[PDB]
RNA sequence: CGAUGUCGGCUCGUCGCAUCCUGGGGCUGAAGAAGGUCCCAAGGGUUGGGCUGUUCGCCCAUUAAAGCGGCACGCGAGCUGGGUUCAGAACGUCGUGAGACAGUUCGGUCUCUAUCCGCCACGGGCGCAGGAGGCUUGAGGGGGGCUCUUCCUAGUACGAGAGGACCGGAAGGGACGCACCUCUGGUUUCCCAGCUGUCCCUCCAGGGGCAUAAGCUGGGUAGCCAUGUGCGGAAGGGAUAACCGCUGAAAGCAUCUAAGCGGGAAGCCCGCCCCAAGAUGAGGCCUCCCACGGCAGCCGGUAAGGACCCGGGAAGACCACCCGGUGGAUGGGCCGGGGGUGUAAGCGCCGCGAGGCGUUGAGCCGACCGGUCCCAAUCGUCCGAGGUCU
């Protein structure tokens, strides 16, 4: 999980949620994953 | 859970299985069901024991109306077990069979007035080295000006010991019934002759 | 009842006379070494030509404590001197004999090479 | 400066109230190697720091053009 | 130390409101059952030299 | 009650009368029961009794000996059921309760200040003659 | 008595 | 902590103590009667007790016993032949402590007599 | 600036979290093992040494780890005083000089008494609408909270091999904490013995004083103790963090979420141990006494009870607490046992003698476990309800 204040789509299959007031991005590959923090 | 009051008789040691097994001796029983705690009439559960019978030219007469409506010889001490309700109206040492694991509580031996170092085991000061006067003195107490006070709880000289202490998860080595003997492995709160009480250990 | 500081003599052949304990080797901060734990310790004394030699830093197993051990059986032991066999770091003698007695504690604690060398087991 | 730590400290010596509460004191250590230079000449430690960054790449740099020397 | 020192004088309520435990308690005294006489208890009546219903000392 | 009594109630299953009277002095043969990683077997230490602590069913004693060039001492709980049987050896004839002193003596020191104890053994030997 | 010199 | 210690120390060293409890002893078995505090009084008795109980024993070794506390032979004699008579039956209990009323003026001590029994 | 004592150490902590370790995670260029990196997490833990006044830093040996910071760079009416920071002296250096120096060197007075707040302990008073003796609920507080190694699973999963698991299950430690004194080991101011010099008793013998506030020495009960022994950290229930899901729209797909539901930390709540109804919100239960006499008040005499006084106590500074007070085993004595010391004196025998042997495990003998009214806790005195209103 990546944490940082800039998340952002790093490949066209990213997509990004917002779930229980945070911002997330999430996708198959795993190395995407971001949380906003 | 069970209970028993009873008297710490003095530390030694037997043999079993070529081991040297250090023990109190606790004479616990017999205790007779004085009154019965319900949730009903008290709000919760427990059975007030007796020990010891006393003198009845010592039981003034609210006392001695409290053993009456029991049927009961004059005891010297009344204590609650609590969350305990025997079947008879006696508690012996029968409760407990060797190989349990009982909880002790006493009253510690009391040191008075104690310095920190026995207290609280503090290092106190040095003994030479030039220190002043201060060799088992308990250092500083605080800060500055900020918070400017000292906190409640402060570890400091004060008395020490006879205070409710209870040691816990002790093996019944052996229950001599004839004698209302029990044997405890280990050390238990409080001087001989001091009055204890034997639970059902709470660890698991 | 080992320490830093504490001099040990050698019960064994390699040439050391005389160790040293700087560290008792048995979790972070163990204040004493008995029979049967491990220290660390310096060769402060030893005879020409042996195994070590003075100033080696080296692992050794006690054998016998001036302050007695006590046992289950409710007895106890108690040596005239502070001993040790030097070890490598499998645990094994390093010297080919070891004088004098031993506590019996090193047989229950896997020393048994030297419980095997030495002339007497109490 | 990454591969460089700078220690600040009380320096030793004469200097009454000041030298007492005054990080003034610098050590400069090359991580890699582990030679250090010290410096508490002056009263500041920005000056110290300056002076001892200075000796410690004039250091390195002697042992760079040693090195050079015996290849 | 550092000598110590109040730091302001004490008022005549407060140093007063110390002293609230410092009335005597008068003594303990019963009747001497020989003569009658106001003395402590457990000691020899100092008036009559009666003790325990006999004569003890000279007075 | 009687705390004393109790204890020694307790203890009274435990007491042995096996044993022979010796005294701090005498030489020694304690055969003791010990276990060596399997198996148990009888291990002699013979010594001389430097020290007898008496406390009831709680006492011990302390035997000396040179084992190997290194002096060994062990205490024996005088009632432990790990003792098989003592042998009293010799009677050695001492002034004080607690011979400490002999750790710092030589061979022949030691043998000139804890001499034989002609009466008690000549008690020993003449016990012995009642068959 | 020391000094804040 | 005191916890079971026996004996007063009555802020005096050991050599006085016992140079106290002796001196109290010859007054006593002097006069038969004596005046002092009463803490004193207390401890005296069985001080006191133990050289007549020996007294009543009457062999040669009490005497000399008797003699390393009293140190003066008339009256170890008067203590054998006149005191420890009078005890033949008695199974200890040979002195009494009575308390007085008055204090001392000069430092409020309260007082006591100890005496021989009859 | 009619003074806010300045470094380091020591002592005592307490807080923060930007986390050193231990617990929980996601990603990995994560095979396993071991790491990297970021996230959650402050409950607990965070060693001993060499150098230097050192802070700092380096080094040695370890460790799960050897965290970083705030608290007047925490803490000198708590200690220290090595450094700094006066007067002496000296070196280098500067100055003609007197002298001078974040240059060096050796030395150099750190103040018995706590009034108020605060803190640790402990009482006195009144209150808790009758007066009392017990036994209690637990609002609310506090304590505690660490962790390692080995073994089995299994030399298995994984790996070419080297190496080597998860999960689960046993065993053994280190440090810390509480209590304890059976054992081990201390102390043991007079419990025993030995020894010198001197003076004395009483000449010998046997003893006493003094040589320390034990003359010295060898021992040493109870107590108080650690180095010794027992036991603790939990388990377990609940709710969560990061994180992972189930079902699922908005937005035909997808989505842990917007409705709803799971899983999930050494942390949080409870659980454990201790305090605790001044919890003035002053609680509950069992028992006892009871409508007394005289003009929600007063005045006495009483009740059940209590206090005073006394004998004491592993309780204790005083106070308090606890037991006992002649219907009594509370202290003291006496007796028995334990325990210590280690064979008393006197006598007889052997020796020229110093001595030795026997009587003899004798004599002495604190406190420990008991017994016994021999001595003392005599005799008493004073308080102390009559119950407001709806
Ligand atoms: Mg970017
Ligand atoms: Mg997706
Ligand atoms: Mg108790
Ligand atoms: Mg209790
Ligand atoms: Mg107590
Ligand atoms: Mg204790
Ligand atoms: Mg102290
Ligand atoms: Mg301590
Ligand atoms: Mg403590
Ligand atoms: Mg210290
Ligand atoms: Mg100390
Ligand atoms: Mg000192
Ligand atoms: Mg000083
Ligand atoms: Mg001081
Ligand atoms: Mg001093
Ligand atoms: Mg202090
Ligand atoms: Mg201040
Ligand atoms: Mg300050
Ligand atoms: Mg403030
Ligand atoms: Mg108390
Ligand atoms: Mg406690
Ligand atoms: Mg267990
Ligand atoms: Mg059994
Ligand atoms: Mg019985
Ligand atoms: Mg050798
Ligand atoms: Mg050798
Ligand atoms: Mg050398
Ligand atoms: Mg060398
Ligand atoms: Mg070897
Ligand atoms: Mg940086
Ligand atoms: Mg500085
Ligand atoms: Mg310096
Ligand atoms: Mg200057
Ligand atoms: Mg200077
Ligand atoms: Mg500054
Ligand atoms: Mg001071
Ligand atoms: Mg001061
Ligand atoms: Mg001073
Ligand atoms: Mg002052
Ligand atoms: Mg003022
Ligand atoms: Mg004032
Ligand atoms: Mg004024
Ligand atoms: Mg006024
Ligand atoms: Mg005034
Ligand atoms: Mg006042
Ligand atoms: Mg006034
Ligand atoms: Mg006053
Ligand atoms: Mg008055
Ligand atoms: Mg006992
Ligand atoms: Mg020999
Ligand atoms: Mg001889
Ligand atoms: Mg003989
Ligand atoms: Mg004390
Ligand atoms: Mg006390
Ligand atoms: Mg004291
Ligand atoms: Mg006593
Ligand atoms: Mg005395
Ligand atoms: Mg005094
Ligand atoms: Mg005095
Ligand atoms: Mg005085
Ligand atoms: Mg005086
Ligand atoms: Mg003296
Ligand atoms: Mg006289
Ligand atoms: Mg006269
Ligand atoms: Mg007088
Ligand atoms: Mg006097
Ligand atoms: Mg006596
Ligand atoms: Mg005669
Ligand atoms: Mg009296
Ligand atoms: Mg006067
Ligand atoms: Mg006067
Ligand atoms: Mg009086
Ligand atoms: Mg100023
Ligand atoms: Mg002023
Ligand atoms: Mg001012
Ligand atoms: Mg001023
Ligand atoms: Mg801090
Ligand atoms: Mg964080
Ligand atoms: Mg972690
Ligand atoms: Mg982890
Ligand atoms: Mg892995
Ligand atoms: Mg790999
Ligand atoms: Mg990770
Ligand atoms: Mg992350
Ligand atoms: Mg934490
Ligand atoms: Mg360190
Ligand atoms: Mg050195
Ligand atoms: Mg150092
Ligand atoms: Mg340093
Ligand atoms: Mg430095
Ligand atoms: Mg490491
Ligand atoms: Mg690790
Ligand atoms: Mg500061
Ligand atoms: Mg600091
Ligand atoms: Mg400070
Ligand atoms: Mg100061
Ligand atoms: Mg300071
Ligand atoms: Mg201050
Ligand atoms: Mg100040
Ligand atoms: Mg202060
Ligand atoms: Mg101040
Ligand atoms: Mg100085
Ligand atoms: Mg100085
Ligand atoms: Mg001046
Ligand atoms: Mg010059
Ligand atoms: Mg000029
Ligand atoms: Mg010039
Ligand atoms: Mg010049
Ligand atoms: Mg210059
Ligand atoms: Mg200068
Ligand atoms: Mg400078
Ligand atoms: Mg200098
Ligand atoms: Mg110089
Ligand atoms: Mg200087
Ligand atoms: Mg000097
Ligand atoms: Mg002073
Ligand atoms: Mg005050
Ligand atoms: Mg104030
Ligand atoms: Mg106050
Ligand atoms: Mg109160
Ligand atoms: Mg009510
Ligand atoms: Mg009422
Ligand atoms: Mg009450
Ligand atoms: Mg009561
Ligand atoms: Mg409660
Ligand atoms: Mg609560
Ligand atoms: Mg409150
Ligand atoms: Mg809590
Ligand atoms: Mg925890
Ligand atoms: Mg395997
Ligand atoms: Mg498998
Ligand atoms: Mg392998
Ligand atoms: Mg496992
Ligand atoms: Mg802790
Ligand atoms: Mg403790
Ligand atoms: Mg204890
Ligand atoms: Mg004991
Ligand atoms: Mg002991
Ligand atoms: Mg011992
Ligand atoms: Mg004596
Ligand atoms: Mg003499
Ligand atoms: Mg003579
Ligand atoms: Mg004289
Ligand atoms: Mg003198
Ligand atoms: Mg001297
Ligand atoms: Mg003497
Ligand atoms: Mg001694
Ligand atoms: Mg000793
Ligand atoms: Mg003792
Ligand atoms: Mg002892
Ligand atoms: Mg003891
Ligand atoms: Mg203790
Ligand atoms: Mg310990
Ligand atoms: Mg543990
Ligand atoms: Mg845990
Ligand atoms: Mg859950
Ligand atoms: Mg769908
Ligand atoms: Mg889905
Ligand atoms: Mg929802
Ligand atoms: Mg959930
Ligand atoms: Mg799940
Ligand atoms: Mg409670
Ligand atoms: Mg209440
Ligand atoms: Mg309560
Ligand atoms: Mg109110
Ligand atoms: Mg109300
Ligand atoms: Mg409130
Ligand atoms: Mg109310
Ligand atoms: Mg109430
Ligand atoms: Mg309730
Ligand atoms: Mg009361
Ligand atoms: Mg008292
Ligand atoms: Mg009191
Ligand atoms: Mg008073
Ligand atoms: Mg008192
Ligand atoms: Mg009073
Ligand atoms: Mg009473
Ligand atoms: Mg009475
Ligand atoms: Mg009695
Ligand atoms: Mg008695
Ligand atoms: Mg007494
Ligand atoms: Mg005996
Ligand atoms: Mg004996
Ligand atoms: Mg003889
Ligand atoms: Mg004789
Ligand atoms: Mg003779
Ligand atoms: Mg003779
Ligand atoms: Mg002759
Ligand atoms: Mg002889
Ligand atoms: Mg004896
Ligand atoms: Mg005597
Ligand atoms: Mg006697
Ligand atoms: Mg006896
Ligand atoms: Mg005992
Ligand atoms: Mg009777
Ligand atoms: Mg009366
Ligand atoms: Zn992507
Ligand atoms: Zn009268």
């Amino acid at each position: 999980m990546k944490v940082r204040a800039s998340v952002k789509r790093i490949c066209d299959k990213c997509k990004v949620i917002r779930r229980h007031g945070r911002v997330y991005v999430i996708c198959e590959n795993p190395k995407h994953k971001q949380r906003q923090g | 859970m069970k209970g028993i009051l009873g008297v710490k008789v003095g530390m030694t040691r037997i043999f079993r299985d070529d081991r040297a097994v250090p023990v109190t001796v606790i004479l616990a029983g017999p205790c007779p069901v004085v009154q019965r705690r319900t949730p009903e009439k008290d709000g919760y559960t427990a059975v007030q024991l007796g020990f010891l019978p006393q003198n009845p030219k010592r039981v003034n007469r609210p006392l001695k109306g409290h053993f009456a409506k029991a049927g009961v010889e004059p005891v010297r001490i009344l204590r609650e077990i609590r969350d305990f309700n025997p079947e008879g109206d006696t508690v012996t040492v029968e409760i407990f069979k060797p190989g349990e694991r009982v909880d002790v509580t006493g009253t510690s031996k009391g040191r008075g007035f104690a310095g920190v170092m026995k207290r609280w085991n503090f290092a106190g000061g040095p003994d030479s080295h030039g220190a002043h006067k201060i060799h088992r003195h308990p250092g500083s107490i605080g800060n500055r000006k900020t918070p400017g006070r000292v906190y409640k709880g402060k570890k400091m000289a004060g008395h020490y010991g006879a205070e409710r202490v209870t040691v816990m998860n002790l093996e019944v080595v052996d229950v001599i019934p004839e004698e209302n003997l029990l044997l405890v492995k280990g050390a238990v709160p409080g001087p001989n002759g001091g009055l204890v009480i034997v639970r059902e250990t709470k660890k698991a | 009842m080992i320490q830093p500081q504490t001099y040990l003599e050698v019960a064994d052949n390699t040439g050391a006379r005389k160790i040293m304990c700087i560290r008792v080797l048995k979790g972070s901060n163990a204040k004493y070494a008995t029979v049967g734990d491990v220290i660390v310790a310096s060769v402060k004394e030893a005879i020409p030509r042996g195994a070590v030699k003075e100033g080696d830093v080296v692992k050794a197993v006690v054998v016998r404590t001036k302050k007695e051990i006590k046992r289950p059986d409710g007895s106890a032991i108690r040596f005239d001197d502070n001993a040790a066999v030097i070890i490598n770091n499998q645990l094994e003698p390093r010297g080919t004999r070891v004088f004098g007695p031993v506590a019996r504690e090193l047989r229950e604690k896997g020393f048994m090479k030297i419980v095997s060398l030495a002339p007497e087991v109490l | 400066m990454d591969e460089i730590r700078i220690d600040v400290m009380r320096a030793s010596g004469p200097g009454g109230q000041g030298v007492n509460t005054t990080d003034s004191a610098v050590r400069v250590v090359h991580l890699p190697t582990g030679i250090m230079v010290t410096c508490q000449d002056s009263r500041s430690q920005i000056k110290n720091r300056e002076k001892a960054l200075m000796i410690l790449r004039s250091r390195l740099l002697e042992m760079k053009r040693a090195e050079e020397a015996e290849r | 130390a550092k000598h110590p020192v109040p730091k302001k004088k004490t008022s005549k309520a407060r140093r007063d409101a110390r002293r609230s435990h410092h009335a005597l308690t008068p003594p303990t005294l019963v009747p001497c059952p020989e003569c009658k006489a106001m003395k402590p208890p457990h000691t020899v009546c100092p008036e009559c030299g009666y003790y325990a219903g006999r004569k003890v000392l000279e007075v | 009650m009687n705390r004393g009594a109790l204890i020694k109630l307790v203890e009274s299953r435990y007491v042995r009368t096996d044993l022979p009277e010796f005294r701090p002095g005498d030489t020694v043969r304690v055969s003791y029961k010990v276990k060596e990683g399997n198996r148990t077997r009888i291990q002699d230490f013979e010594g001389i009794v430097i020290r007898i602590r008496r406390n009831g069913f709680n006492t011990t004693f302390t035997v000396r000996k040179v084992s190997y060039g290194v002096g060994v001492e062990r205490i024996f709980p005088l009632h432990s059921p790990l003792i098989q049987k003592i042998d009293i050896v010799q009677r050695g004839r001492a002034r004080r309760a607690k011979l400490y002193f002999i750790r710092n003596l030589s061979d022949r020191e030691i043998r000139r200040k804890l001499r034989a104890d002609r009466k008690r053994i000549d008690q020993d030997r003449a016990a012995e003659r009642a068959a | 008595a020391a000094a804040k010199c | 902590m005191r916890h079971l210690k026996s004996g007063r120390k009555l802020n005096r060293h050991s050599s006085h103590r016992l140079a106290l409890y002796r001196n109290q002893a010859k007054s006593l078995l002097t006069h038969g009667r004596i005046t002092t505090t009463v803490p004193k009084a207390k401890e005296l008795r069985g001080f006191v007790d133990h050289l007549i109980h020996l007294a009543k024993r009457g062999d040669l070794h009490a005497r000399r016993l008797v003699l390393r506390d009293l140190q003066d032979v008339k009256l170890v004699r008067k203590l054998f032949d006149e005191i420890a008579p009078r005890y033949r039956d008695r199974q200890g209990g040979y002195t009494r402590v009575l308390k007085l009323a008055e204090r001392r003026r000069g430092d409020g001590a309260p007082l006591a007599l100890v005496e021989l029994v009859e």
